[PDB]
């Protein structure tokens, strides 16, 4: 199971679900991604968030947005 | 259990209202689950409002930050 090198394991939940107030949080999309990007299942986290559809949040290095934009 | 403890968790992230809406849905506060329609009624919210609590609400539990491996 890929969970067990999840490295967002060590870091604030809430991180990864940034709340966007009168604008899109490009700052905490952004911390989020930087420990995304030092994780070794980012492949496989984001393939299971989109097979789950997983609406929200920041998952395998990509936005709520670029997800969405990425199934019609 | 680790997943109430992230449950609780996550219900601290959200609204008032929004957390009202998760437990009288999933029936954590008295163990009855209240249809979309009674849960509309005590809250003022629509069907799809409701959807997309539960849906982030989901999210935010089934995230790999939080998980019960
Ligand atoms: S890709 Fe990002 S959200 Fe997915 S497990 Fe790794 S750090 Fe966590």
């Amino acid at each position: 199971d890929w969970r067990h090198k999840a490295v967002c394991r060590d870091e604030d939940p809430e991180l990864f679900f940034p709340v966007g107030n009168s604008g899109p949080a490009l700052a905490q999309i952004a911390d989020a991604k930087l420990v995304c990007n030092r994780c070794p299942v980012t492949t496989e986290c984001l393939s299971w968030a989109l097979n789950t559809g997983q609406d929200s949040g920041v998952w395998g290095g990509m936005s709520e947005d670029e997800r969405r934009a990425l199934k019609r | 259990t680790l997943l109430q403890d992230q449950l609780q968790s996550v219900l601290d992230t959200l609204s008032e209202r929004e957390a009202g809406v998760v437990r009288l849905r999933f029936g954590l506060t008295d163990g009855q689950p209240r249809t979309l329609d009674e849960i509309g009624q005590v809250y003022g919210v629509t069907r799809e409002r409701i959807r997309q609590i539960e849906s982030k609400t989901m999210s935010k539990l089934r995230h790999p930050s939080r998980s019960q491996v």
